[PDB]
C-alpha cells in the first residue's frame, strides 16, 4: 500500500518497481502545483522512518539543548533521555521520535533495531514586533519558530551509551518495608 | 481582556493556523 | 409520519447494492445541470470562492455508481458489515482504485463513506420520527 | 580501455551552483510562464525532476 514509485533508485540493488506516471490532471493550477511538489517528496526516505514537525514555538538554540543528546544513539537509548528531560522542548521531540517510528513500522522495519541516524532544525516564519525604551528609543520583539526533521534507520552505527534503570517508590500493598525484623541488630 | 468583538472570527482563525503540525 | 419511519427502517439496514439503486433514483429524478460561470471577473477577491453546487451534486451521485460497478460483491458485503472498518483499510481501498484503473483511494473511500452516512442519517431520522 | 569506461562527471563546488545552473533555471520559469503547467513542455520538465528526488536516496 505504499504510494507509488515513478524512477529508478539510487541504491546497488532495485527493491521495487516502477509504475507509470497519471495520465489525469487536477482541475485547477494551485492544486496541480501542490500535488506535483507532494509527489516529489514520497520519492524520499523508503525504507526509513521519517518524521517533519513544522512551526514549534522554539528557537533552534533551544532545541538544540535536547537534540545534542539523543545524536547516534539506539532508539530505546535516546526515547528514554528525552522523557526526564525537564524542558518545554523535550515534549516536541518525544512527539516527534513516537512519529518516525510509526512511520518505519508502516515501511516495514523492526522498531527493536532502528537509530537516530540524523537530526537537524530549521527556520520558520517569524512574527516581528517592537517594544519601548527609555528616552524614545524602541527595539525589537520577535517569537521565532523552527522545523524538526528526525531520520531512523536500521543497523546504522550507533554509540555505546547505555543508562541503568532502577524501580520507583513502592507505594501500596506492594511495599513490605513494614515486615522488616529488627532484632538481629541487637546481637554479635 | 479588552478584545474587540469585530475581530472575534479573525482571531480563532489565526488561532487554528498557527498550530505545530506534521507535514503530510 | 408512519410512512417516513417505514422508509427509514429499511433504509438503515440497506446494503451497498441498495445504494446503488438509491443514486440512480436521485439521478432518475436530477436535471442535469449546465456549468455555470462565478459571478466576477478573475481579478475579484470572490472568484476563487465560487462553488457550482448544483454540478457537484450530480458529479457526486454519478462517481458514485461508477465506483460501487468496480466493486466485487465479496467486498461489498464485507463494506456493508465493517462500517468504519472498511473505510479505515488502506489496502482494501487501494486495491478497488487499482482494479479500477482511475478513481484514486480516495475517491473509493468518500463514495463507500457516503452509503454509511446514508445509513446513519436514516438512524438518527427513524429516532426522531418514532 | 576508452572514453565510456573512464568517464566521470566532476562534482560543481557550492558557491559555483548558481552559475552553472543558471540557463535551466531561467528555462523552467520561461516555460511556466508562457505555456502553463498543463503544457507538454512542463511534463516533461516534471518527469526529469523525479528522476533526480529518486536517485537521493541511496
Ligand atoms: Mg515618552
Amino acid at each position: 500500500s505504499r504510494p507509488p514509485l515513478y524512477a529508478r533508485s539510487g541504491k546497488f540493488r532495485e527493491s521495487e518497481e516502477v509504475q507509470p506516471y497519471r495520465t489525469w490532471y487536477w482541475y485547477d493550477a494551485e492544486t496541480e502545483s501542490e500535488e506535483r511538489r507532494k509527489e516529489l517528496r514520497q520519492q524520499l526516505y523508503r525504507d526509513s522512518g521519517m518524521s517533519y514537525y513544522l512551526n514549534i514555538p522554539q528557537s533552534m538554540k533551544k532545541l538544540e539543548r535536547v537534540v545534542r543528546v539523543i545524536r547516534n544513539l539506539a532508539y530505546d537509548e535516546a526515547w528514554k533521555q528525552a522523557c526526564v528531560l525537564p524542558l518545554k522542548a523535550a515534549g516536541f521531540v518525544k512527539e516527534g521520535l513516537e512519529h518516525a517510528r510509526k512511520d518505519a513500522e508502516e515501511k516495514g522495519l523492526d522498531p527493536k533495531k532502528l537509530v537516530v541516524s540524523t537530526v537537524y532544525t530549521a527556520k520558520g516564519k517569524y512574527l516581528r514586533g517592537f517594544q519601548p525604551m527609555g528616552k524614545g528609543f524602541a527595539g525589537r520583539k520577535t517569537t521565532r519558530k523552527t522545523h524538526l526533521r528526525i531520520v531512523l534507520r536500521e543497523n546504522a552505527s550507533v554509540l555505546p551509551f547505555a543508562a541503568q534503570v532502577v524501580s520507583p517508590s513502592r507505594v501500596g500493598g506492594a511495599s513490605q518495608k513494614h515486615l522488616r525484623d529488627i532484632s538481629v541488630r541487637y546481637t554479635v | 481582556k479588552f478584545q474587540s468583538r469585530a475581530e472575534k472570527k479573525y482571531r480563532i482563525m489565526d488561532e487554528k493556523v498557527g498550530k505545530p503540525r506534521f507535514q503530510a | 409520519r408512519d410512512e417516513i419511519i417505514k422508509l427509514l427502517e429499511s433504509r438503515k439496514d440497506m446494503d451497498v447494492n441498495g445504494y446503488v439503486m438509491y443514486c440512480r433514483e436521485e439521478l432518475g429524478k436530477l436535471t442535469v445541470p449546465r456549468p455555470r460561470a462565478p459571478p466576477v471577473s478573475p481579478k475579484h477577491e470572490d472568484y476563487k470562492t465560487f462553488v457550482d453546487e448544483e454540478r457537484v451534486t450530480y458529479m457526486r451521485m454519478k462517481q458514485h455508481e461508477k465506483i460501487s460497478l468496480f466493486l466485487t460483491e465479496e467486498e461489498k458485503n464485507t463494506v456493508t458489515t465493517k462500517g468504519k472498518d472498511i473505510l479505515d483499510d488502506k489496502r482494501f481501498i487501494q486495491t478497488i482504485a487499482s482494479r479500477t484503473g482511475f478513481y484514486i483511494a480516495e475517491e473509493v473511500r468518500d463514495c463507500l463513506s457516503e452509503f454509511f452516512n446514508f445509513r446513519d442519517s436514516s438512524r438518527r431520522l427513524l429516532t426522531y420520527y418514532a | 580501455e576508452g572514453y565510456v569506461l573512464h568517464e566521470k562527471k566532476p562534482v560543481v563546488p557550492r558557491a559555483l551552483r548558481s552559475f552553472a545552473f543558471k540557463s535551466q533555471d531561467e528555462h523552467k520559469s520561461f516555460v511556466l510562464a508562457r505555456l502553463g503547467i498543463f503544457s507538454e513542455e512542463a511534463k516533461k520538465i516534471h518527469l526529469n525532476e523525479l528522476r533526480t528526488f529518486a536517485k537521493r536516496d541511496r
